[PDB]
């Protein structure tokens, strides 16, 4: 539901599932061109330190 | 044929076209000497005619013999077809079912109790049309452009599954990889997990095609 969950998983792990399509790969590349998501990161589960509970 | 079964006791044999395959027809009691040794008289008598022989048993012949009468019938009846109650009474007297039987005598079935205007002579014509329909089925599997060698030799997919996948415009394995799970979900023969596995296998064959 959140793009943080998309950033938590690798692009190779998403490419190993056929739920994404060929045009969806191009859309994912267009989204990752801004380098805000799908940059190959690893989170704790959800929250960064700036994302703190208060 | 018989002379090649000597020294023993041959009684009958079957035939065919190019590869007739002399099906030796003897009895178990005489088969002991006829066959002699598993790997000796089965090869010596195989080159006798120059082709090859298939030593069988008297009962075996009959067993296979019937396994042929039911099949020009034992094939989901994909030929003429009309009502079934008349079809049973017609196939009772019918020799060798109806599989391509129009090229045979088209006047002895009129002797059958019930032959007004040429309709049974027409029923056989229906069987001929069924053969054309079978050719149309070949068109459905070739007569209308069936899948390529890449899609057909893909592991985890059969010929019917490849035809069902290629019926949506795809022709190659790359074209199947371009399709999605939702696009392949239009065919009820494939499930979402099976279409996902086939799409993943085609994408892996496309991406890792550099490696053998």
């Amino acid at each position: 539901h959140y793009i943080g969950d998309l950033v938590q998983r690798t692009e190779v792990e998403l490419l190993k599932t056929p739920n994404l399509g060929k045009k969806s790969l191009t859309e994912i590349k267009d989204v990752l061109a801004s380098r805000g998501l799908s940059l190959g990161m690893r989170l704790e589960n959800w929250p960064p330190a700036s994302i703190a509970d208060e | 044929v018989i002379n090649a079964m000597a020294p023993a006791d041959v009684a009958s044999i079957v035939v065919d076209e190019d590869k007739h395959t002399m099906d030796i027809a003897v009895e178990a009691g005489n088969l002991a000497q006829a066959i002699g040794r598993n790997g000796q008289n089965v090869r010596l008598a195989s080159q006798l005619s120059g082709w090859e022989l298939n030593v069988m048993t008297v009962d075996d012949l009959q067993a296979k013999h019937q396994a042929e009468a039911h099949a020009a019938i034992d094939t989901f009846t994909k030929y003429l077809d009309i009502d079934e109650d008349f079809a049973t009474v017609l196939v009772e007297e019918g020799f060798s079912t109806l599989e391509e039987l129009a090229y045979v005598p088209m006047k002895e079935l009129l002797e059958i109790e019930g032959l007004d205007e040429p309709t049974v002579e027409a029923l056989r014509e229906r069987a001929k049309n069924a053969l054309a329909t079978i050719a149309q089925a070949q068109e459905e599997s070739l007569g209308d452009n069936k899948p390529a060698d890449d899609l057909l030799n893909l592991e985890g997919v059969d010929r019917d599954l490849a035809f069902k996948l290629a019926a949506r415009g795809v022709c190659t394995l790359e074209d199947l990889a371009e399709q999605g799970i939702d696009d392949l979900a239009d065919i009820e023969g494939l499930t979402d997990e099976k279409a996902g596995a086939l799409i993943m296998a085609a994408r892996n064959i496309c991406w890792f095609g550099d490696e053998a």
